C-alpha cells in the first residue's frame, strides 16, 4: 500500500489527547486515590482529589479533550456519581482503539460494534444487580449513609440522609414516579449553630430580607413575579427636567411619588399582595418612596432573588414572569397561606412562607453550622444523597463496587464475542479488556498488584458473581456484598451510555476544519 | 516588473495545478460524509471557543468555511444553489465535480487539451442522462406504491442526519405533509412548529395549518366564519420605528395626555380595521391591551406578534392578501376559514385553522429538548420536503446506491466504443468518476469497497439494472426490494450541476489576482 | 535628485526584456483565441470573481506594473473602437513578431531595421487583403445576409441559446440611430441595459430612453400617448428643497395657516401642468399623497426619484429641455414620445419608465433579459462587438474570410515578396509570415489539434487545390473552406489589426531604455 | 468477480501500450491512432491496425502486414509469466560476495 | 507495462495474488481472441507464399537492410521453400563477403 | 471471526479457510489434512523457542579495541 492521504493522523491526534485527560485522572479513583496538585495562574496553590474539579481546572484547548470534560459534566447531571470512572473508561477505549485501527479495521466498524457490547453490557449489569423497593426508606438511608461515608463527610451522613430520603420521598410519589427533578428541592445554610439543627420546610425558604419595609406577614397572600423596575421617572434616551422654582422642584417629588404608585395602583387592584422583584444592578430596582407605598398597600418586599431562585419559586408556587406592568394581571399569581420572616439564632432572617396551596411538590431545607466549611460539606453531602437516591428513583437497583461490575462485563463480553462474526468480534473483546482499566487502577491505589487482583477477580466471577471485588478498607480481595460498599445501576450503565457516544463521536472524526 | 505588491498572476503551469488543487481540495474535505455511514467533522473558528460543533452534513461544512480560492469558490457557490434549490445532492455534487477534475488532471499530464475533454463530457452527459431516464419509474396510479416511494425517498434524505435513528417516524410525517398536500407543491403551506420538550418520536402533526404563536390576553378560543385581514404596522404605542424624535415630560399630566393620546391614535386605527366589516385581524407588530378589548368588544381575533412568514404564508392558506395599510376599506381581499380554535400542544397556546379556502395545507409539529435539537431538525425534514414535493411535481423515481450512478458510468462506456479518439479516453474518465460515488460511500462503511464496486459492474454489465449497495448488511442487493430509491430531478441536477461545474474549471487557465485593496 | 535606488535598464539586454514582457502578455491572451478559447478568472480587488474570454476584459482588468505591458493594454482603448471582438489578434501578432524579432537581434540586426522590414510587409498583406477580398451588400442596402453574419458572433459567447433573435434588433436598432448611406454609426446614441429574470429571448429593442423608475402612484394612467412630456427638477407640490424641509409647526394656529398656503400650492402648480398643456410631468423628485390625488383627479401621469443622468437622457431622447423650475415651462421646453408604459418584472417592483416613439428614431436602447447578473454582463458585451460587425460592414462590406484564411493567405504573399527586397529587412519580412501564422497556429491549438500539421495541410491546400483562402475547421465542423461555414471577418478589421500590431511592435522596439526613481 | 475485474483491465491496458509506443516512436499522435483502433476492434473490423508508412489506421490484410501466431502466442506467455515471476516477489536476500 | 500497473494496483491495497488471479484468467481470454482471429492456409500455397514474405519484411524491419528490404524477403522465404523439414537452420549456410550492394545478394 | 465462528455458531466440528477459493470451507471435504504429530511439534517446538528467548535478557560480545 501507498497511503498518500493520511487522514488516521487526526485520529491519533484525537485519541491521544483524549487518553491524556484520562492518564491524569486515572490514579484520583477511588477513596484511596493519590491526589492531585493544581496550580492557579495568579499563584495560589491547592490539593484535592475529586475528578471533576481536576478536569475544569485543567485549561483543556484541544476539541476532542473537551469532549471528555463535556462528557463528565453530562454523567454529574444524569448520575451525579461515577465522574472520574467515565473519563477512565473512555481513555481506555480510545487506547484499544489504536490497536485495532492499525489492523484495518474502519472506525464505523469499531463504532457499530461498541454499540452491540453496550447493549450486551446493559443487559449484563441489570441481571447481576440486585433489586430494591422504593417506598422502602429503610434501603434508601443504609444506602446513602454507606455511600456518604465514602465521602467527606463521614460522621454526620445519619442526619442529612435521611433528611433527604423524607425530603424525595415527601415531593416525589413512591415506587410510583419514575422522573425526580432535583431542583424541587432547595437547600439553604447560614453560619452558626450545628449541623443536628434542621428543618424540612414544606413550603419555601429564601435568604434575602425584606427590609426596609416594615409590614414583615401578609396571610393569604397572592405572590407575584414582576422583573420590570418600579421607581420614579427614568429615560435611556437624552433628556432633561425642567425646574422654573422650588414649587417646580417639590412637585416633580409628588409627580415622582404618583409615578411610583401609579404602578403600584394596577398591582393592587389583581389582589398581588407580595410582590417578587427579580434581581437587579444596572439601575434601583426598588427606590426608598416605593417602600411606603407597598407598606400602605401592606405588600412584603422581596427584592434581590436570584432567577434559579426564582425557578423554584415558580414550580412550586405557579408563578410566570412579568416584564411589564400593563402585562400584570390575576391569573399569573402564585398563592401563599402565611408569609415572614423568621429570624432565629443561627437560621438567619429567612424568608419563610407555607402554605403554597398549588399544584407542585416541593420542599426546603433548612440548615446551620459553626464555620461556612461545616454548612458547606453539608450542602454538598446532601447533593449527593439526592443523586444517588435520583439514581434508585430511575433504576431501583444496586449492585457492588470495587470494579466488580468491570469484571463480570470484561469476562462475560469475551465470551458473548466467541459467538459473534466478522469484525465484532475483536472489537467487542477490545471493548471487554478496557474496562479492565477500572478495577486495576482501584488495585493499583490500594496498594495491590494490578494484574493479579483482576486476574485474580476474573476467576472468582467466572465461578461466583459480582458479589467480588476490591475492598480497600480492609487492602485485598473481599466479598462487596458483605462489605455494604454498592452503587446504584445508573451510575455504571450511564457511564458506559455516554462514554460509548463520545467514543464512538470521537472515532467518527475524519478531520477538523478551522473557520471564520 | 509585471505583477508585484499584491497583484500576482499564475501561469498556465502553475495555473492549471492551482485550479484543480482548489477545487479537487473541497471535494475531498466532504467526501466522507457521503452515504449513511459518513464520517463527522468539527468545526471550530479561529479566535473563539464558542463556535464549537459536529456535523456530518456536506451541505453545513460547505456554507461555514471560507474560501480564498476562485476555483473552489465556483464549486461551494453551484453547491449552495443545490442546497437552497434542490435540497438534496449537495455532497453528490462537490465529490462527482472535484473526482472529474481530479482524472481530468491525469489527462492533462498525457497532453490532452481541456477542450478535448469538456467534448467527451458533453457526449457522455448526454448518454448518462439518457440512461436514467429510460431506467426511471413513474406512477401516475396505485397511490399506495407512489406513497410508498415517497417513504423511501424520505429515509434516503434524512440519512446521515440528527433524525436517522427515528426516520421511522418522521417519513410519516413528511410524506403526510406533502401527501395531505396533494398539488402544488409550494412548501410555505408546510408550516413546521419547533418547541421545546419531548424526545425526536413525540413529534405530532396537525393538517389544519397550525401556528407557531399565542394571541393576546384573553382571546376566544373558537369563532365561526372568520374573515382574515393580515396587515403590517405600529399597533402598541407611539413613536413606532423612530429614532430622534423625543417629547417633553414637565408633569405626570403630561404622561396622562400621552395615554388619552395613545388611546386616540388606538382608537382611529382600530376604527379603520373595523370598517372593512371583519371578523379575525392579524398585525406583524405587537397588538397592546387596550385595542385588544375594542378589539375583543367587536369579537375580532386580535392576533398580534406575526412574522415575516407567518404574513407569507397565512395568506395564502386562508386565500387572503397582505394588505399591510389599511386607510380606505373594502378595497382588500379577506381570506376563508370555518374555525380559529386554540390547541395547546408543548405547553403554549396555538392558532389552529380549518376549513380554509385550499385547505390542504398542513402542519407538522416537531419535538426536542432544545432549540438545537429543533433546528437541525427543521433542516433536514425541509430538504425531505423540498426533494418530496419535486417528486409531486415529477413522479419519476431512480434507484439510488449506486445503481443509478453505475448505471449511467456503463452508458459511457458503451459510448466510448462509437467515438473518435481523444474523445474516448476523456469519456472513460467521465465514468470512472460516477463509480468513485459508490466507491466512496462503501469505504465510509467500512466494507471492501474495490469489491462491492466492481462486482456492481460485472451486473450492470449483463443486465441487471438494480444492483446497488445494501449498506444495511455489506452486500449487493436489488435496490427496488430493499426499498432503496432517489428522485430523477435530483439525480439528474447532480449529474449536470458537476459537470457544468468541472467544465467551467477545465476552460480556466490562468487566474489573476489585483493588488488587494 | 532620487538618483539612488534608480532603477534602470539599458542594451541589447533591455530590449529582450522588453520582448520577455510583451511574450507574457501574448502568451497568456493566445490561450482564449478563437471560439473554443480557454476562460481567464479574475480576482476582483473587493473581493469579487468572474469568468471570461474577452481579450478586452482582460487587458483591461489585467494589472500590469510593467510598462512596456501597459502600452500593450493601451492599444485595447483603440482597437476595440473599431474591431471589437478579436482584440486578442492584436496582442498575439504584436507578441509572435517580437518573439520572431529576438532571432533577428542575435544576428546582429537594429532594431528599426527590423520595424522597416515590419512596416514593408504590413503594406504588402495589407495590400494582399484587398485583392481576395469579397462584398456581400454592393451597391444594394439590404437586411437578409447582415443579420446572418451577426448570428455567426454571438455564437462564440455564452449567449449562443439565444443568439438568432438579438442579430435581428443590433440591424434594426444601428439602421435606426443612423443611415446606412450616411455611414457614420455614434456608440454614444446606443444604450444597453437589463435586469435579472427571464431569459437572453426576452431581449427587445426600445426607440428611445429607458430607466428603472416607477411613476407617482400605481392609480396614474399606465398610457402617456400624447407627445407632451414636461421634465421638471421639482414636483409640481409646495417647493421643498433638495434634502430636508424641517417645518416648524408651534401649534395648531400655524398648522391651518401653512396648511392653506401649502394647499394653494399644492392646487396652483398641479393644475399648472394642464395650463402648459402636458400630460407627464417627469421630476426628480417624489410626489406627496396630497398631490397624487389631485393628479389623480386630473389625469396627470408622473414620475418619481428620477435620477441624476436618466434626467438628462430623457431630454435628449424625447427632445425637450432640463426645466429648472416650473416658471420656466413653455411649449417648446416639453418631450416628444409616442407612448409611455409601465412595465413591470413578473413579481419584482421594478416598473421602468419606458417611453416609446412609436416611429423610426434617433436613439435605442437595448434591454437584456436574463437568470444570472454575470451571463447579462458577458451578454452586454456580446452586442458591442455586433455593433462594431454590423459597423464595419456599414463602413465597409468587403470582407475577408476568417477562421486563419486570411493570415495564412498572406503569409504566402509576405514570404514571395522578401525576396524582392535585397536589404536587411529581408529577414524581418520573412519573421512576419512566420508570426502571421501564430493566430491560426493558436486556433488550432486551442481546439485540440496538432498546430503545425494543421497549419502546414491548409497552407498546401492554399496552393495546391485552390486559389481561394481555406480557414481552419476549430468547431470541428465538416470541414475547410470557413466560406460555407460563414465564418468571415471584416476587412477593416484585419487592416487595423496588421496595422495596429506593427505599431505596437515599432512603438517597443524603437524604446531602448526605461528610467524610473525608486523610494529613497 | 470483484477485484480480479481491475487486475485483467490492467492486462489490457498493457497490450494497448504496445500499438502507443509503436506510433510514438514513429512520431504519430498515438492518443488517437490507439483510441480509434480500439473503438474499432470494439464494433467488428477485427483487422484494423497502424500504418507506419502512410501514418494512419488501414486494414492489414489488404496492406500486406502479418506475423506468426506461434510468435504471438508466446509473446504473450512469456510477458505473463516473466511479469509473474516478479510479482510474487515480496523479499529479496542478497548474500554476501565472494 | 504488466508490472508498472501491477506497481499502482499493490498502492491501491490490492494483493498480488489476486492479480495474479486476474492475468490468468486474461491470458486464457487473449489466447481464444488469437485463434479466432488467426487465418492459417490449407490450400491456396500461392497465399501462403505471399504471407511469408509478409512475415520476412515484418522481422526484417527496423535493420540495415532497409535499403534493400525488398530483395531479402524473396532470399528468406524462397530458402525455407526449399528445405521443407525440420527449423533446424544448420542445413541452411550463412556466406559474408564484401563487395557489391545488398541487392547483389545471391541464392 | 467468521469461520471461529462457524466452528460454534454453525457447527462444531472444526472447519478451516479456502485459501485456494475452492467451493467453500470444511477442508475435510477439499482433502487437506495434515498429521497430528506434525501439529503437536509445531506448537511445542514454536512454544520451546519462545521460553529459550524470553529466557535470555544479556547479549554479551566483546568488542575490537
Ligand atoms: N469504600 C469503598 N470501597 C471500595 N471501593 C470503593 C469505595 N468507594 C468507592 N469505591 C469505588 O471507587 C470508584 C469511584 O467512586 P467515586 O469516587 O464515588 O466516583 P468518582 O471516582 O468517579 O468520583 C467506584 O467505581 C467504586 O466502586
Ligand atoms: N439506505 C441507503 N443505502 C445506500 N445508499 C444510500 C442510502 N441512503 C443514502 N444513500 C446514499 O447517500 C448519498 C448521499 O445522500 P444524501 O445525504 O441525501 O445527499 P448528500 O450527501 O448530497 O446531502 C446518496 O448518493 C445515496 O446514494
Ligand atoms: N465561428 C468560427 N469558426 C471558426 N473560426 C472562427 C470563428 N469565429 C472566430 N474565428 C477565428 O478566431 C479568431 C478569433 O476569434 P474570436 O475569439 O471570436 O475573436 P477575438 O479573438 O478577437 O475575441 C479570428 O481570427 C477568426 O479567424
Amino acid at each position: 500500500y501507498q497511503d498518500r492521504d493520511k487522514p488516521a493522523q487526526i485520529r491519533f491526534s484525537n485519541i491521544s489527547a483524549a487518553k491524556a485527560v484520562a492518564d491524569a485522572i486515572r490514579t484520583s479513583l477511588g477513596p484511596k486515590g493519590m491526589d492531585k496538585m493544581i496550580q492557579d495562574g495568579k499563584g495560589d496553590v491547592t490539593i484535592t482529589n475529586d475528578g471533576a474539579t481536576i478536569l475544569k481546572q485543567m485549561q483543556v484547548l484541544h476539541p476532542a479533550a473537551r469532549m471528555l470534560v463535556e462528557l463528565s459534566k453530562a454523567q454529574d447531571i444524569e448520575a451525579g456519581d461515577g465522574t472520574t470512572s467515565v473519563v477512565i473508561i473512555a481513555g481506555s477505549l480510545l487506547d484499544s482503539c489504536t490497536k485495532l485501527l492499525q489492523k484495518g479495521i474502519h472506525p464505523t466498524i469499531i463504532s457499530e460494534s461498541f454499540q452491540k457490547a453496550l447493549e450486551k453490557g446493559i443487559e449484563i449489569l441489570t441481571d447481576m444487580s440486585r433489586p430494591v423497593e422504593l417506598s422502602d426508606r429503610e434501603t434508601l438511608l443504609n444506602s446513602a449513609t454507606t455511600s456518604l461515608n465514602s465521602k467527606v463527610v463521614s460522621q454526620y451522613s445519619s442526619l442529612l440522609s435521611p433528611m433527604s430520603v423524607n425530603a424525595v420521598m415527601k415531593v416525589i410519589d413512591p415506587a410510583t414516579a419514575t422522573s425526580v427533578d432535583l431542583r424541587d428541592i432547595k437547600i439553604v445554610k447560614k453560619l452558626g449553630g450545628t449541623i443536628d439543627d434542621c428543618e424540612l420546610v414544606e413550603g419555601l425558604v429564601l435568604t434575602q430580607k425584606v427590609s426596609n419595609s416594615g409590614i414583615t406577614r401578609v396571610e393569604k397572600a397572592k405572590i407575584g413575579l414582576i422583573q420590570f423596575c418600579l421607581s420614579a421617572p427614568k429615560t435611556d434616551m437624552d433628556n432633561q427636567i425642567v425646574v422654573s422654582d422650588y414649587a417646580q422642584m417639590d412637585r416633580v417629588l409628588r409627580e415622582e411619588r404618583a409615578y411610583i404608585l401609579n404602578l403600584v395602583k394596577q398591582i393592587k387592584k389583581t389582589g398581588c399582595n407580595v410582590l417578587l422583584i427579580q434581581k437587579s444592578i444596572l439601575r434601583d430596582a426598588l427606590s426608598d418612596l416605593a417602600l411606603h407605598f407597598l407598606n400602605k398597600m401592606k405588600i412584603m418586599v422581596i427584592k434581590d432573588i436570584e432567577r434559579e431562585d426564582i425557578e423554584f419559586i415558580c414550580k412550586t408556587i405557579g408563578t410566570k414572569p412579568v416584564a411589564h406592568i400593563d402585562q400584570f394581571t390575576a391569573d399569573m399569581l402564585g398563592s401563599a397561606e402565611l408569609a415572614e420572616e423568621v429570624n432565629l439564632n443561627g437560621s438567619g432572617k429567612l424568608l419563610k412562607i407555607t402554605g403554597c396551596a398549588s399544584p407542585g411538590k416541593t420542599v426546603t431545607i433548612v440548615v446551620r453550622g459553626s464555620n461556612k466549611l461545616v454548612i458547606e460539606e453539608a450542602e454538598r453531602s446532601i447533593h449527593d444523597a439526592l443523586c444517588v437516591i435520583r439514581c434508585l428513583v430511575k433504576k431501583r437497583a444496586l449492585i457492588a463496587g470495587g470494579g466488580a461490575p468491570e469484571i463480570e462485563l470484561a469476562l462475560r463480553l469475551t465470551e458473548y464475542s466467541r459467538t459473534l462474526s466478522g469484525m465484532e468480534s475483536y472489537c467487542v473483546r477490545a471493548f471487554a479488556d478496557a474496562m479492565e482499566v477500572i478495577p486495576s487502577t482501584l488495585a493499583e491505589n490500594a496498594g495491590l498488584n494490578p494484574i493479579s487482583t483482576v486476574t485474580e477477580l476474573r476467576n472468582r466471577h467466572a465461578q461466583g458473581e459480582k458479589t467480588a471485588g476490591i475492598n480497600v478498607r480492609k487492602g485485598g480481595i473481599s466479598n462487596i456484598l458483605e462489605e455494604l460498599v454498592v452503587q446504584p445501576l445508573l451510575v455504571s450503565v450511564s457511564a458506559l451510555t455516554l462514554a460509548t457516544e463520545t467514543v464512538r463521536s470521537i472515532l467518527k472524526i475524519d478531520d477538523v476544519v478551522n473557520t471564520r | 516588473n509585471i505583477f508585484k505588491a499584491g497583484a500576482d498572476e499564475e501561469r498556465a503551469e502553475t495555473a492549471r495545478l492551482t485550479s484543480f488543487i482548489g477545487a479537487i481540495a473541497i471535494g475531498d474535505l466532504v467526501k466522507s460524509t457521503l452515504g449513511p455511514k459518513g464520517m463527522d467533522k468539527i468545526l471550530l473558528s479561529s479566535g473563539r471557543d464558542a463556535s464549537l460543533m459536529v456535523t456530518n452534513d456536506g451541505a453545513t461544512i460547505l456554507k461555514n468555511i471560507g474560501v480564498d480560492n476562485p476555483a473552489a469558490k465556483v464549486l461551494v457557490d453551484m453547491s449552495r444553489v443545490q442546497d437552497d434549490e434542490v435540497g438534496d445532492g449537495t455532497t453528490s455534487v462537490t465529490v462527482l465535480a472535484a473526482e472529474l477534475l481530479r482524472e481530468a488532471e491525469s489527462l492533462i499530464a498525457k497532453k490532452i487539451h481541456p477542450q478535448t475533454i469538456i467534448a467527451g463530457w458533453r457526449e457522455a452527459t448526454k448518454a448518462a442522462r439518457e440512461a436514467l431516464l429510460s431506467s426511471a419509474v413513474d406512477h401516475g396510479s396505485d397511490e399506495v406504491k407512489f406513497r410508498q416511494d415517497l417513504m423511501n425517498i424520505a429515509g434516503t434524505t434524512l440519512s446521515s442526519k440528527l433524525l436517522t435513528h427515528h426516520k421511522d417516524h418522521f417519513t410519516k410525517l413528511a410524506v403526510e405533509a406533502v401527501l395531505r398536500l396533494k398539488g402544488s407543491g409550494n412548501l410555505e403551506a408546510i408550516h413546521i412548529i419547533k418547541k421545546l420538550g419531548g424526545s425526536l418520536a413525540d413529534s405530532y402533526l396537525d393538517e389544519g395549518f397550525l401556528l407557531d404563536k399565542k394571541i393576546g390576553v384573553n382571546q376566544p378560543k373558537r369563532i365561526e366564519n372568520a374573515k382574515i385581514l393580515i396587515a403590517n404596522t405600529g399597533m402598541d404605542t407611539d413613536k413606532i420605528k423612530i429614532f430622534g424624535s423625543r417629547v417633553r415630560v414637565d408633569s405626570t399630566a403630561k404622561v396622562a395626555e400621552i395615554e388619552h393620546a395613545e388611546k386616540e391614535k388606538m382608537k382611529e386605527k382600530v376604527e379603520r380595521i373595523l370598517k372593512h366589516g371583519i371578523n379575525c385581524f392579524i398585525n406583524r407588530q405587537l397588538i397592546y391591551n387596550y385595542p385588544e378589548q375594542l378589539f375583543g368588544a367587536a369579537g375580532v381575533m386580535a392576533i398580534e406578534h406575526a412574522d415575516f412568514a407567518g404574513v407569507e404564508r397565512l395568506a395564502l392558506v386562508t386565500g387572503g392578501e397582505i394588505a399591510s395599510t389599511f386607510d380606505h376599506p373594502e378595497l382588500v381581499k379577506l381570506g376563508s376559514c370555518k374555525l380559529i380554535e386554540e390547541v395547546m400542544i408543548g405547553e403554549d397556546k396555538l392558532i389552529h385553522f380549518s376549513g380554509v379556502a385550499l385547505g390542504e395545507a398542513c402542519t407538522i409539529v416537531l419535538r426536542g429538548a432544545t432549540q438545537q435539537i429543533l433546528d437541525e431538525a427543521e433542516r433536514s425534514l425541509h430538504d425531505a420536503l423540498c426533494v418530496l414535493a419535486q417528486t409531486v411535481k415529477d413522479s419519476r423515481t431512480v434507484y439510488g446506491g449506486g445503481c443509478s450512478e453505475m448505471l449511467m458510468a456503463h452508458a459511457v462506456t458503451q459510448l466510448a466504443n462509437r467515438t473518435p479518439g481523444k474523445e474516448a479516453v476523456a469519456m472513460e474518465s467521465y465514468a470512472k468518476a460516477l463509480r468513485m460515488l459508490p466507491t466512496i460511500i462503501a469505504d465510509n462503511a467500512g466494507y471492501d469497497s474495490a469489491d462491492l464496486v466492481a462486482q456492481l459492474r460485472a451486473a450492470h454489465s449483463e443486465g441487471n439494472t438494480t444492483a446497488g449497495l445494501d449498506m444495511r448488511e455489506g452486500t449487493i442487493g436489488d435496490m427496488a426490494i430493499l426499498g432503496i430509491t432517489e428522485s430523477f430531478q435530483v439525480k439528474r441536477q447532480v449529474l449536470l450541476s458537476a459537470a457544468e461545474a468541472a467544465e467551467v474549471i477545465l476552460r480556466v487557465d490562468n487566474i489573476i489576482k489585483a493588488a488587494p485593496r | 535628485k532620487d538618483q539612488d535606488r534608480k532603477s534602470r535598464l539599458m542594451g541589447l539586454e533591455a530590449l529582450k526584456s522588453h520582448i520577455m514582457a510583451a511574450k507574457a502578455v501574448a502568451n497568456t491572451m493566445r490561450t482564449s483565441l478563437g471560439p473554443n478559447g480557454l476562460d481567464k478568472m479574475m480576482v476582483d480587488k473587493d473581493g469579487d470573481v468572474t469568468v471570461t474570454n474577452d481579450g478586452a476584459t482582460i487587458l483591461s482588468m489585467m494589472d500590469v506594473d510593467h510598462q512596456i505591458a501597459k502600452l500593450m493594454v493601451e492599444l485595447s482603448k483603440s482597437q476595440d473602437d473599431e474591431i471589437g471582438d478579436g482584440t486578442t489578434g492584436v496582442v498575439v501578432l504584436a507578441g509572435a513578431l517580437l518573439e520572431e524579432a529576438e532571432q533577428l537581434l542575435d544576428r546582429g540586426i537594429h532594431p528599426i531595421r527590423i520595424a522597416d522590414g515590419y512596416e514593408q510587409a504590413a503594406r504588402v498583406a495589407i495590400e494582399h487583403l484587398d485583392k481576395i477580398s469579397d462584398s456581400v451588400l454592393v451597391d444594394i442596402k439590404d437586411t437578409e445576409p447582415l443579420i446572418q453574419t451577426a448570428k455567426t458572433t454571438l455564437g462564440s459567447k455564452v449567449v449562443n441559446s439565444c443568439h438568432r433573435q438579438m442579430a435581428e434588433i443590433a440591424v434594426n436598432a444601428v439602421l435606426t440611430v443612423a443611415d446606412m448611406e450616411r455611414r457614420d454609426v455614434d456608440f454614444e446614441l446606443i444604450k444597453v441595459e437589463g435586469k435579472v429574470g427571464g431569459r437572453l429571448e426576452d431581449t427587445k429593442l426600445i426607440k428611445g430612453v429607458i430607466v428603472d423608475k416607477d411613476f407617482s402612484h400605481p392609480q396614474m394612467p399606465k398610457k402617456v400617448e400624447d407627445a407632451k412630456i414636461a421634465i421638471l427638477t421639482c414636483p409640481f407640490e409646495p417647493p421643498k428643497p433638495k434634502t430636508k424641509h424641517k417645518l416648524d409647526v408651534t401649534s395648531v394656529e400655524d398648522y391651518k395657516a401653512l396648511q392653506k398656503y401649502e394647499k394653494e400650492k399644492f392646487e396652483e402648480m398641479i393644475q399648472q401642468i394642464k395650463e402648459t398643456g402636458a400630460n407627464l410631468a417627469i421630476c426628480q423628485w417624489g410626489f406627496d399623497d396630497e398631490a397624487n390625488h389631485l393628479l389623480l383627479q386630473n389625469n396627470l401621469p408622473a414620475v418619481r426619484w428620477v435620477g441624476g443622468p436618466e434626467i438628462e437622457l430623457i431630454a435628449i431622447a424625447t427632445g425637450g429641455r432640463i426645466v429648472p423650475r416650473f416658471s420656466e415651462l413653455t411649449a417648446e421646453k416639453l418631450g416628444f414620445a409616442g407612448l409611455v408604459q409601465e412595465i413591470s418584472f413578473g413579481t419584482t417592483k421594478d416598473k421602468m419608465l419606458v417611453i416609446e416613439q412609436c416611429k423610426n428614431s434617433r436613439a435605442v436602447t437595448i434591454f437584456i433579459r436574463g437568470g444570472n447578473k454575470m451571463i447579462i454582463e458577458e451578454a452586454k458585451r456580446s452586442l458591442h462587438d455586433a455593433l462594431c460587425v454590423i459597423r464595419n460592414l456599414i463602413r465597409d462590406n468587403r470582407v475577408v474570410y476568417g477562421g486563419g484564411a486570411a493570415e495564412i493567405s498572406c503569409a504566402l504573399a509576405v514570404s514571395q515578396e522578401a525576396d524582392k527586397c535585397p536589404t536587411l529587412e529581408q529577414y524581418a519580412m520573412r519573421a512576419f509570415a512566420d508570426a502571421l501564422e501564430v493566430i491560426p497556429m493558436a486556433l488550432s491549438e486551442n481546439s485540440g489539434m496538432n498546430p503545425i500539421q494543421t497549419m502546414t495541410e491548409v497552407r498546401a491546400r492554399q496552393v495546391k487545390e485552390m486559389n481561394p483562402a481555406l480557414g481552419i475547421d476549430c468547431l470541428h465542423k465538416g470541414t475547410n473552406d470557413m466560406k460555407q461555414q460563414h465564418v468571415i471577418e471584416t476587412l477593416i478589421g484585419k487592416k487595423q489589426q496588421i496595422s495596429l500590431a506593427t505599431q505596437m511592435v515599432r512603438m517597443i522596439l524603437k524604446i531602448d531604455d526605461i528610467r524610473k526613481p525608486g523610494e529613497s
